């Protein structure tokens, strides 16, 4: 057990497992070049580089998954919400952290993944006939989340059988419960719109299905805890 | 066994027959001797598969035109065809002063003259194209569609003042090159439904492939 | 002028040829590109990559679909029991099609590799006992019984202990030309067979799930070639 | 390390043995939320059972990184994957398995290591409150596991 | 994920888990003395080195488990088959590789094991008077084996509770799936029959009998795929 | 921070909208599908305010022209705009051979086309411009007006013969650059009355700013 | 002819974009400019007054 602190936070989360570092670079700044050339973009160290905890989610034996979408997530809650509601431009690295409590007499396994520009897709009506572009509610789920209607194909006509071609980390509760990846930032543009454009989406589905012997907690919860690394922002409104 | 053959420039070269224009003498389609297509290069069936294998692309493509009769004859007909650079307004008659404005390159080649061939550079304002986008560019649903990935549009055309003599049929073909594609994501399983978002059948939806009886028997 | 005569091939139009032809704008300087994180370079990359290999692709049912991801075991088999059976096909239909490997392939004429299978126990922590992977090369039918099985390539994977094994296959070729109904693929021919028994019986404790599932990954190794390329793609793009 | 009643529901006399630990079992489909609580290390809750809670409630402020590990203690036989997510102060729980997973959160799976342990970056029970007199510094920064 | 190549063939296998080597020795060809000392023995490097991978057994929650004869397995089906049966001198060494595709929610162990000199012993009749040597088919199981019909004594009167005492390997499905054994040559003559002396015998028994909860595939798949290392042969016929 | 903002050309930098031409197919303005506009950099409604923040200014200009239909759709029309260096003299029919004359750039382009884009150098004989001229250039009332400042004249008209087949409207619009600026003088604070002299209302007039109740009360 | 692919933005009009175009009057000479006193470079000048 050892406690990571930095900021007003303090998660006492395992001493050091193993963490998937996205597509193998760690979120970083900026060199001298960007779309500002006569703007320095002021880099939030202050209370934007602290730990967040989403409400916990909730895995049944039927749970199809749960989504949430960056940066999105954030601009609700918090003082990186404060940023990325008053501020025109933006770029920022991550790095979540997916913890389950769960007992031994439990059962389960989760793929938790990174997936950037992550379009969904609802039913397009029914049987296929309506251009019915998805709700503002499956666009940017706000910080709590939302469900996968079609987790076999990610709501998005992609099957998951491949999810894991992104960057992801497994979380078998048999073998272990958190499971950490850091996210760099991922855009065909220096500085992209952090209220309207989701640079990627966090995807958590279970793969092996959460089961117990009756009369354990039916429910194991999911923490999503996750710290915003190296955050950017330019001209304030 | 050189692995030559799985680069990416190996696997999305290749010139694909992309549009088809279409100038009958009379009849429906193209009442004017003249057409605009949009460059797409999901012209290509199962190109779309390909591409979206990859969130961010960055490439150039070589356009070639084969036209002629809709019998496959050559003809003594003189054609232009130009280019309408993303951000320049299209011809809309069979004389706007559109096909006059040198900034919307254009080239006029004969049917008796082999194919004629063009390169376009990589457009968009942006690093390079995006498949997909998880947003709205800053009534109506705006979404996953996006801006900056328009590469331009071919307006074709019969040379002259009076409509062509005979029918035609120009196709055309684009090959892209020098690749760079980024951000590999899972491949397609789920018929398409409209070349906008990836909207699947919300019922109709399939197993990646095939099935079988028991997991024991195979 | 200087003295040329034209070779034949001239004014022909090859889709494949690919010299060069000016640039309708000339002037343009596309924007420089940034730095993207993840590139590829060539799609050998990707096919080393473990992706889910659908070995119980048998529901076919809309809303069962997330069961093909994964089979089961439990206090129902007894010891000896055949649990599943695959073949070593990355490319044609079967299971391998879930995986992106697969998926690759069918964009590829012919190959030769050795792949790379994993399984992922993920029944409870107090869940016990041994499970014997074997494979069997082309030829050799699925071994009659767990015995004989034995005999040949094996691995006795035990989740009491670590709880996930991963298997080698040696090498698949799909090279053996053939020429079925009218779609002369070059098939396999060379099926390997990799079959899962029970060694043990499930144990468990009062507790515990009397039954769990494996997920299973594959995974082409690091040398793998793909020769020819073939569009084949059910799934085109539609008019809206 | 002290166990984390995260089960703390049973509270008849003689379940209290069972408060130490909670179930997963077949009848759990994917997706399912297994459990969940908070990163408050001081306030009642889960951690009460704890060394450190106990130690917590004989100080008025405090702040560093913790560290929750979770043991399976099912059958050897059992396989399976749990995913582990925490979310740091604000973003309330999760809505769905999926959403949980883009912010930081581990797959653990009991097929191959049997504990997997994750680390809490940092709870600062420092912002000062006034609930109904006990007027004691109150988290708020209540993470979410 | 890494699949070995070796041949025509192409196994996609685990990047390189543990191999249990056969009494400690590579199989290799031999120095420079045999049962043939004017006959230099042929060497097949050719197709006789490739792998083979036999039809996977199903494993049930009942299978007393199954076994195979080399060399004769492989006489059957192969060029290694072409061999054995064209030639009268044999000499080779192996590798067997047995895998189990299952999931994280069945559960059991395999004890898998290589036994030189594999004498049977059917019933005897039926309560043990009849001096009736076992069948050609269970002397010679082709490449499909043959079932144990009394797993605790091997069907040798010899007890299984001892069987590790052989180049041995376990696979218990919640740790693994895959296991290797190299057999070298083992034989009391350099150069011997590959046709009606079967150098050993591959058992692969369920000590932990599979079980999964109820809808579970109920029979796991056990694929052997084995590789005749340093094939050696001698006059044609 | 950057002190750059407050520079002088990045304070007058930025195309601004000095021009609307109108080619009416029949009506009224401009019945011969031609038009002449003195080029006016007050063309620009608050730039008169802005200039006249100085008494002495140099610069050049890039000026821009923008032309489609009313309706802002593209067309097949071939243009010619004609530049008319003060001194020269301006057409006044639609084929005077004002337009002939190669001393007066001319600029064809196609509504196809991109806008066309052209510089105008510093014109003035006098070392700059200066918008207050406190005397008589050495009947009728000359006050104010100082000679030399014309930069010119632009004649839109449709190429050809006859006259167009659509309507066009062409907007002209005039960035300039390198700015130099001499003697601040106090910035205008009554409405204007002409484009010609500083006549104000003489009796509207008006305070600075915005007024309040009590000096003592905010 | 050498090798190019046009980018988005291409055929654009920007009215705050600044490149360039040529000029209408290539040989014109713009009579020199002289001294003019006080001249003025940065409106932050006037700020302090």
């Amino acid at each position: 057990v050892a406690q990571l602190t930095i900021g007003n936070s303090t998660i006492t989360t395992q001493e050091a497992a193993n963490i998937i570092v996205g597509y193998g670079e760690w979120p970083s700044y900026c060199s001298d070049s960007d779309a500002t050339a006569v703007d320095k973009p002021t880099r939030p160290d202050v209370s934007v580089n602290r730990f967040y905890t989403l409400d916990t989610k909730l895995w049944e034996k039927s749970s199809k998954g749960w989504y949430w979408k960056f940066p999105d997530v954030l601009t609700e809650t918090g003082v990186f919400g404060q940023n990325a509601q008053f501020h025109y431009l933006y770029r920022s690295g991550f790095c979540i952290h997916v913890q389950c409590n769960a007992s031994k007499f439990h059962q389960g396994a989760l793929l938790v993944a990174i997936l950037p520009e992550y379009v969904i897709g609802t039913v397009a009506g029914g049987t296929g006939t309506e251009d019915s572009h998805p709700p503002y509610k499956q666009t940017q789920p706000g910080a709590d989340g939302f469900e996968l209607q079609h987790p076999y194909v990610l709501d998005a006509g992609i099957p998951i059988s491949q999810l894991t071609v992104c960057p992801h980390q497994w979380i078998n509760l048999r073998t272990n419960n958190c499971a950490t990846i850091i996210v760099p930032y991922i855009n065909a543009l220096p500085f992209d719109s952090a209220l309207n454009h989701c640079n990627f989406g966090l995807l958590v589905v279970p793969i092996s299905p959460l089961d117990y012997d009756q009369g354990a907690t039916p429910v194991i919860p999911i923490t999503i805890t996750l710290a915003p690394m190296c955050s950017e922002f330019a001209g304030l409104r | 066994h050189s692995t030559a053959e799985t680069t990416l420039d190996s696997f999305f070269s290749r010139a694909g027959l992309v549009g088809e224009i279409d100038l009958p003498l009379e009849g429906t389609t193209n009442p004017n001797g003249y057409a605009n297509w949009d460059i797409d290069i999901t012209g290509y069936a199962q190109m779309r598969r390909k591409v979206e294998l990859f969130t961010y692309m960055r490439f150039d493509a070589e356009f070639t035109f084969v036209a002629c009769t809709p019998t496959g004859g050559v003809v003594p007909q003189l054609l232009q065809y130009m280019f309408v650079p993303p951000g320049a307004p299209k011809p809309d008659s069979r004389e706007s002063l559109a096909w006059q404005t040198a900034t919307n390159p254009s080239v006029f080649v004969k049917l008796s003259d082999p194919p004629a061939q063009v390169s376009v550079p990589f457009m968009s304002p942006a690093s390079a194209y995006q498949w997909f986008y998880d947003g709205y560019p800053t009534k109506d649903l705006e979404y996953g569609a996006c801006p900056n990935n328009m590469m331009g549009t071919f307006s074709v055309r019969t040379v002259g003042t009076s409509k062509s003599k005979y029918p035609l049929v120009v196709r055309i073909y684009m090959r892209m090159k020098h690749v760079r594609a980024w951000i590999p994501r899972p491949m397609r399983n789920q018929n398409y439904l409209f070349k906008a978002n990836p909207n699947y059948a919300g019922n109709s939806i399939k197993p990646t492939g095939a099935s079988r009886t028991a997991i024991t028997t195979l | 002028g200087f003295p040329t005569e034209l070779k034949p091939g001239t004014n022909q139009f090859l889709t494949t040829d690919d010299g060069v032809s000016a640039p309708i704008l000339p002037n343009f300087y596309p924007t420089p590109c940034i730095h993207i994180p993840g590139e590829v370079r060539n799609l050998l990359e990707l096919c080393q990559v473990e992706t889910i290999l659908e070995v119980n692709n048998v529901p076919t049912n809309a809303t069962s679909l997330m069961e093909r991801l994964r089979f089961p075991v439990s206090a129902q088999a007894g010891k000896g029991e055949l649990c599943a059976v695959f073949r070593a096909d990355p490319g044609r239909s079967g299971p391998w099609q879930s995986t992106l490997l697969g998926q690759l392939c069918g964009y590829y004429t012919q190959w030769s590799g050795s792949l790379e299978v994993t399984f992922m126990f993920t029944g409870s922590f107090m869940a016990t006992g041994k499970m014997l992977i074997a494979y069997t090369p082309p030829g050799g039918p699925l071994p009659k019984d767990r015995a004989t099985a034995m005999l040949g390539t094996h691995v006795i994977w035990d989740f009491g202990l670590q709880s996930s094994v991963t298997l080698v296959i040696p090498w698949i070729s799909n090279t053996h030309y053939r020429a079925h109904a009218r779609d002369g693929v070059f098939d396999y021919y060379t099926t390997g067979l990799v079959s899962i028994w029970y060694q043990t019986n499930y144990v468990v404790p009062i507790g515990a799930p009397n039954t769990a599932y494996i997920i299973a990954l594959a995974a082409a190794q690091k040398n793998f070639t793909m020769k020819l390329c073939k569009d084949a793609s059910d799934i085109l793009q539609t008019g809206t």
